[PDB]
């Protein structure tokens, strides 16, 4: 029979991560993004869909 | 023609999590001083 | 009231490059009713440590100024593009070419006619410099976190009144419609 393939995913019992570092990468408990003066020393409002 | 029910397992739950009403500013805990009106755990309402 | 206050943070707009709105450290602070005077006496010493990092810091980054948000900086106080000469090397020369192809056949499918050969180096920046709105890089040097030492402490008219995000600097007053 012809066939179209389906695709489907699996990530239970985790959680998807979005860290804050500028290279998105692990450099410390305390991001350099997350440190800077812009996101420091000026308040932002934030939108998310 | 008859069947066999099914299984529920009825059991405590894992690591405890609720025989102690953790975060929740309606019912917090206290590890104070005896003589200090203060606390030691404030427990916001946003924490697991 | 007061007197070490909790800083005032500056808001940005991506948009025009004047900031927006203002309002107290609504997250960043700490939660010592938990504590004793033993590091109530020193939050209280933290902080002021803080506001006094934040003045210096002001007075060392910004650029002094008549009002907090100004409606539109002067073309002079706002960081400016100033690209290099950009210089194209001319590859041939026009005179040898017509030259050539009016005499001869040369149908021509550096140069091999005439070894000539010039650069026209242009101007790059900019005819009139940007005027209106200062970009990212800008804000976090001019509106430093703002410390007000004293609350709404006066007469209407002496207010920061470049705080409150409805405010239309240009006419005084709190827009509306909303």
């Amino acid at each position: 029979v012809p066939s179209l393939t389906q695709k489907k995913f699996l990530c239970d019992r985790t959680m998807w991560r979005i860290p804050f570092s500028s290279n998105f990468m692990s450099m410390g408990a305390l991001t350099d993004l997350g440190q800077n003066m812009l996101y420091a020393n000026s308040a932002h409002a934030l939108d998310m869909t | 023609q008859a069947a066999p029910n099914r299984p529920n397992y009825i059991g405590f739950r894992d690591n405890f999590i609720g025989l102690m009403y953790y975060n929740s500013t309606g019912n917090m805990g206290v590890l104070a001083g005896q003589a200090s009106q203060l606390n030691a755990v404030v427990d916001l309402q946003d924490r697991n | 009231s007061k007197e070490i206050p909790t800083p005032y943070m500056w808001s940005y707009q991506p948009q025009m490059g004047l900031a927006a709105g203002a309002s107290q450290d609504y997250s960043s602070r700490m939660n010592w009713l938990s504590a004793g005077p033993h590091m109530i006496g020193r939050v209280n010493g933290i902080r002021a440590t803080r506001n006094q990092i934040l003045l210096e810091q002001a007075a060392l980054t910004s650029t002094p100024r008549s009002q907090l948000n100004p409606p539109n900086w002067p073309a002079a106080q706002v960081y400016q593009e100033n690209p290099a000469p950009t210089t194209v090397l001319l590859p041939r020369d026009a005179e040898a070419e017509v030259q050539m192809t009016n005499s001869g056949a040369q149908l021509a499918g550096r140069s091999s006619f005439t070894p000539r050969q010039a650069y026209l180096t242009l101007q790059s920046s900019s005819s009139q410099p940007r005027s209106g709105g200062i970009g990212t890089l800008q804000f976090v040097e001019e509106f430093v976190p703002s410390v007000y030492f004293n609350p709404f402490s006066g007469a209407p008219g002496l207010y920061p009144d470049d705080f409150i995000p409805n405010y239309d600097a240009v006419s005084e007053s709190v827009d509306g419609y909303d």
